């Protein structure tokens, strides 16, 4: 019936190659 | 088990690990390695370059090999870092410097790692077999209702699991499930590829839930 | 003296207790005896049943029988027990398995027993003697600006006395008094014999109030 | 002149008989 | 140094001290005395009168002389004291028992009082490059005035000051490892001029100005007013007074 | 860019002569 979203600033990423 | 490796450190996080660098010298070139968190038996590197912190994931290759993924597929981490340290290979920089275990300090902490993971949940605390969602809110608010508490129950798309919480008196459903890919992430956030690890993760840092995990639910 | 009943749980929260019944089946009939902390010599029955608890208090009647308010009196819980566990007589359910004390686990912890306890705030810190609804608020402003800071005053009587406490800067006045039962308690709220008691408790659980009890305001 | 009310949706009854 | 003075509670907080009062009697013309936390040198006074206190801030003249502004200048704080015993002069009221400091209870040493008295008897050997008894001489000779310099310029070695840096490269070095909040640092945004505060707060960075008026005193617009930062720190890393929070951890410098 | 405003309303003041 409800589900909780989420929150963005906290999300830490990470690096690629190239 | 990479344990020998002097620049190695368990079970940290990237946080943990960003501080290790500056408290390193941030001399571009300085790195340090640390097992990943959300990517099983595989390994997370982090270099120092331009002041900034550089995070790669080291991912096993089923031939039991290891690979950022792009790159060529080395024999061990420890060659991997051998390797770099001459070459940049879209690395961005050059691995001069390690950053070794500090004085005293020790590690934080094939296929059956792969196995027992994806499944080791089934045996612990904080998850709660097959349930409604409602033999859960109960559950859940019997006993103290220290916030936080949590659990997981599995939905019934049995690659389907949910995330049960408390809020200030009140139980929070966090919807979880298996991309295509065979790993569990909640909508729009971090992905792992098993619970026991999904969890350690955000009972630590929120990372998008209302408040972090603390105290698994009691089961019956 | 309970303490010879394998299933009395010396001073438990109402939590811990509940705890206890899960961790214990959550069996429809199980039931757990501990001691009440609101009304003195008294206890409290927890009961499992419909996969939720519930808990009765049982009173000590002056003629030192105890009784759940409104129904018959037994000569020892222990007696109750039994009879209710034969007898359905008001309580949900009847009382079929006790859930004894756990491996090792032991107990928590005529007339003057009566006094002493419904006067031991008299000499406790969070109690301010007679004083002005404002002689607090200052005496409470004053200082360490803690959240949660607390006292208790009288007004008039021995009879009717206040809750003061610090709540985000702003001080919140709750009013305590004694109804026709020497029963004291802020309106709507729990009701207990005393104060040491009645702060004990709100000390652990807001149950209420806009905040839970924290350290004791300094009285001059 | 002003009381704090208690927040009754937040209070742990106590069951009572019958 | 006030430390025979009995009613002198060393680096005590207003707050920690007007519980004192209270604990005190809260009883009219109250007093003690307490080193001031914003103001080189100087003291604060803080007395009873109706249920309420009042604060006064004794600042240090030049002159080696004591005075809260306005009034006359007196040789010390007891002095001070004991005169405003007699005569109120622009002051509540009179001053009529002292609080003693409670048996046992010592005066309260500042994090870096401590610091200090060893910082600078290093600058010494260092510069003067001397030792042995020719150090412990130095000091104590020279002491008086170099306290004022060593005080102006600690900071400088401070873990929460970051020297002469970018609005920028402050928001990145502080998000980068921990985000625990209220975790600031102090860079200056000019030499010695203005300088600026930034810290953590619910994983959003926030600066906060801070200059030097007219006076040399910096003091964040609206806010308390310091002589030194490692004052101006130690006081908000104890009570928001302003801020949305206040300062934890210093974040660390590269 | 921006900086922070304060809420002076709360503010410890210290009490002066006359």
């Amino acid at each position: 019936p409800d589900y909780e979203p989420i929150r963005k600033g906290q999300r830490d990423l990470y690096s690629g190659l190239n | 088990s990479a344990n020998h490796l002097p620049f190695f450190f368990g079970n940290i996080t990237r946080e943990e690990a960003e501080d290790y660098l500056v408290q390193g010298g941030m001399s571009d070139g300085l790195y340090l390695l640390r097992q990943s968190r959300n990517y099983l038996g595989g390994f997370a590197l982090s270099v120092a370059h331009g002041r900034k912190a550089h995070h790669y994931t080291i991912e096993r290759e089923l031939n039991g090999t290891y690979a950022i993924a792009g790159g060529r597929t080395h024999a061990s981490p420890a060659d991997l870092c051998h390797y770099h340290s001459q070459e940049s290979d879209g690395l961005v920089c050059l691995l001069k410097k390690p950053f070794n275990r500090p004085q005293g300090v020790q590690p934080k902490t094939p296929q059956l790692e792969k196995l027992i993971a994806t499944t080791a949940h089934e045996k612990m605390p904080w998850f709660h077999g097959k349930i409604s969602r409602e033999e859960s809110e109960q559950i859940v608010l019997i006993g103290s209702k220290t916030n936080g508490k949590f659990l997981i129950r599995a939905r019934d798309n049995n690659g389907s699991y949910a995330l049960c919480l408390l809020h200030e008196g009140k139980v929070l459903h966090y919807r979880i499930d298996k991309d295509k890919t065979g790993k569990l992430s909640i909508p729009e956030g971090k992905k792992f590829d098993t619970l026991w690890q999904l969890v350690e993760h955000y009972s630590y840092k929120a990372d998008g839930l209302l408040r972090v995990l603390t105290v698994p639910c009691q089961k019956i």
